[PDB]
């Protein structure tokens, strides 16, 4: 089986930093103001996501369904979907509109017709075909205690932030419109609200050179403030009408030979901790329409080749799992630092095979921080996902017996919570928790 | 052999713990399970036959089951196995709907065969 | 709908893969004895259209149950004195799935449920459910603009 992946993008529409600016980021394709006819922002409009959001005219009806119907036509024989939602600025968009849209979300899932966002995830969690979160990409400046809990009564679990870059400079000559202080200090209310926060990185941005790429990300796992648990690799293209075209016509800016790029991404992955994943090496758009930067798309085994034979091995959790038989499993967990709070990494290895079963996060809750109401009036810990592969069936209920004996006892709290999606409430009703707006939880 | 040389003494180790005699018998390698689908049917009070046998035909294929539940000549056991067996209901139903109504050495013959007991169809 | 002086039979629908069926009967003021005596159990997804046919034969009518899995279960219910007894000595290999349910709604009007037939097809889920005012046809609209009529042919019987 698996999950399966539904992208919907919403209306194409102008970003918010335009206005006080004078312009969108530099580098950024496509989007209203290009020469790409009828494009989400950031895309092109010949993805094969991109053009069936063109053909469905953006109506999120009937966009997913095509797409849910599709994938079972070739036999996935799917159950369990988990959405994301990409292009543009999807909380910028007017209060109206965006409730309207995740409603008609899980609409194609549960059958229900309706308008109300409180009764349509009512009548979403005891559908059959059932979802199990939703991710949603958004701004740093777009994570506000206004914005945070409008996600939870969306039903979104997992959020995106493009920060990047991790240099003052390159985020104000990029025209970014925010400030590297301000992405360190809004993943902290988004990891005590319980989301999985994941970043993305931009190597050969303007003015960052061969050497500072490689501790821009050496600081990105060092640093306690970032430490998040994933990345989307995505090296600079550079594409026909965007911003650093032109500096690529005057000869004001040049790309990276495609045998030092390589290289590099055999380095950067070779410092990827256990506890995070890596998404994506590089993004979908066609060959034909880059000028410069990345010739071919197949980055991902070309990175995995090129430490072979420097003795390196990736130990990703993305790479690190059954995809070769266990026959025996131990359990380890990992303690670290996260802005603010303190994570552990539950997990199930073997240490010779180098492969995972599963995982689980958890976090202390804070208390310079957390400003939710469920999570004041007692000393709670917050578990964030759990995420088991495939007797080799009880690895839930151990993960779950273990994240609880650990809370009473080292974290010293009164009530443990879950950021469950709403497919998968039921799954932890049964082990004894009970509802409370967006979060499964228990008094202990 | 050790375990069920215990709670088959007692008249409470077989209430509280009946269900992993069923995995006793059917994890040997004679695979004893005509032992298991003979106590089975002597259970009267509920429906623990329909939470026995559920089980019994997730460790091992059901027509393994259906096929052993058949040999010791009672009919309606050998329903019930049918049913969690994926098969076309027109196929096996009139089939056990003839083996119903004749006499029962008149059965005895004709149950065995569909098997392959020839010697024992024979007697 | 309604059984022959004031005991009405009220048929829920939703959310799970279950049809609940309950009764009431009335009265001068208002009702009593409204409570909740089967659970039809066939579906594989949530049920989202279903109505009653008229009563053509005085004590036998028919009963229609789409669903989300592409299905138009049908049902079948008979009145007093017409139960189609069974599960006796001379029993006839029941096939618990048409286990015939059976209740009363005081003491003297008792009805047996039982599954007629079974229809595949309609390529996606399906919207809303018809009879004919006479005939015994059936409509059926589904998702995925297509619009067809269900009738019980001669010399097949399905
Ligand atoms: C919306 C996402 O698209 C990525 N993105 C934006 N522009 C480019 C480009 N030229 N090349 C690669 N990735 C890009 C951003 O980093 C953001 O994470
Ligand atoms: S990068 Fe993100 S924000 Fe900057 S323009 Fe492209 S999409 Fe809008």
């Amino acid at each position: 089986s698996g999950i399966a992946v539904v992208a919907v993008m919403c209306k194409p529409h102008r970003c918010p930093h335009i206005a006080y600016t004078g312009n969108i980021c530099v580098y950024c394709p496509g989007g209203p103001d290009s020469d790409f006819e009828y494009s989400t922002q950031s895309y092109t409009g010949y993805e094969p996501t991109s053009m069936r959001a063109i053909r469905a005219r953006y109506d999120p009806y009937e966009q997913a369904r095509g797409r849910v119907e599709q994938l079972k036509q070739l036999g996935h024989s799917i159950d369990k979907v988990e959405y994301v939602l990409m292009g543009g600025t999807f909380m910028s968009l007017p209060k109206e509109y965006r409730e309207d849209f995740i409603v008609k979300l899980h609409n194609a899932l549960s059958g229900f017709n309706g308008n109300d966002i409180d009764e349509a995830i009512l009548y979403s969690q005891q559908s059959l075909t059932k979802c199990v979160g939703i991710t949603i990409e958004t701004r740093p400046d777009y994570c506000t205690q206004t914005h945070l809990d409008d996600m939870l009564k969306y039903g979104c679990t997992r959020l995106e932030i493009g920060v990047q870059s991790l240099y003052e400079d390159v985020a104000r000559d990029t025209n970014r419109g925010h400030t590297v202080r301000s992405v360190c200090e809004t993943f902290a209310v988004s990891k005590d609200a319980g989301y999985k926060v994941v970043s993305h990185m931009m190597p050969d941005l303007p003015n960052v050179g061969m050497e500072r790429d490689i501790e821009q990300f050496k600081e990105y796992f060092e640093n306690p403030d970032f430490r998040t648990d994933g990345l989307k690799i995505y090296p600079t293209l550079v594409i026909r009408g965007t911003g650093l075209y032109e500096l690529w016509k005057t000869g004001r800016y040049k790309s990276y030979s495609a045998n030092a790029l390589v290289d590099l991404v055999a380095r950067i992955l070779a410092l990827v901790p256990p506890w995070t994943r890596i998404y994506r090496v590089q993004r979908d758009i066609p060959m034909p329409l880059v000028t410069s930067g990345v010739d071919n798309g197949n980055l991902r085994e070309l990175a995995l080749a090129r430490m072979k034979d420097l003795g390196t091995t990736c130990r990703d959790v993305r790479t690190r799992e059954v995809g070769v038989q266990p026959d025996q499993v131990e359990l380890i967990r990992r303690d670290y630092y996260a802005n603010g709070g303190w994570e552990t990494f539950l997990s199930y290895e073997d240490p010779k095979k180098d492969i995972l079963i599963g995982l689980l996060r958890l976090r202390k809750a804070s208390k310079k921080y957390t400003y939710r109401k469920e999570f004041t009036s007692q000393r709670t810990s917050i578990v964030r996902e759990l995420h088991v592969y495939g007797q080799h069936q009880g690895f839930g209920t151990l993960l779950m017996e273990e994240a609880e004996r650990i809370a009473k006892e080292e974290h010293g709290s009164e009530k443990i919570s879950v950021i469950s999606g709403v497919g998968v409430r039921n799954y932890y009703g049964k082990l004894g928790y009970e509802l409370d707006g967006p979060y499964m939880s228990k008094r202990i | 052999d050790a375990v069920l040389n215990v709670l088959l003494s007692n008249p409470e180790y077989k209430k509280k713990y009946l269900q992993t005699i069923i995995t006793a018998y059917a994890s040997q390698n004679p695979q004893n399970l005509s032992a298991a689908l003979k106590l089975i049917s002597e259970l009267e009070n509920s429906e623990e036959k329909d939470s026995c046998v559920t089980y019994l035909c997730f460790l091992q294929d059901v027509n393994v089951v259906y096929k052993s539940a058949l040999s010791l000549y009672d009919v309606s056991l050998a329903l019930l196995v049918a049913q969690k067996s994926q098969m076309d209901p027109r196929e096996y139903l009139p089939f056990l709907q003839e083996l119903q109504d004749n006499e029962p050495l008149r059965r005895k013959f004709l149950i065995d065969d569909y098997l392959g007991n020839y010697e024992k169809a024979l007697e | 709908s309604k059984v022959e002086e004031k005991k009405y039979l009220l048929a829920i629908g939703g959310t799970n893969v279950n049809v609940f069926i309950a009764s009431f009967i009335l009265s001068d003021s208002g009702i009593e004895k409204c409570r909740v005596v089967a659970e039809l159990e066939g579906h594989e997804d949530w049920v989202k259209s279903l109505a009653f046919r008229h009563q053509e034969t005085p004590g036998d009518y028919l009963l229609c149950s789409g669903s989300q899995d592409r299905y138009i279960r049908l049902w079948r219910i008979r009145i007093n004195d017409l139960i189609d007894d069974s599960e006796e000595d001379s029993k006839k290999l029941t096939l618990l799935s048409n286990k015939q349910y059976k209740f009363q709604i005081d003491d003297e009007l008792r009805v047996g449920i039982n599954f007629e037939a079974l229809i595949m097809g309609h390529d996606d889920w399906i919207s809303s459910l018809q009879w004919h005012e006479s005939r015994l046809q059936l409509l059926a609209a589904t998702a995925d603009t297509s619009l067809m009529v269900w009738e019980p042919d001669e010399t097949s019987g399905i």
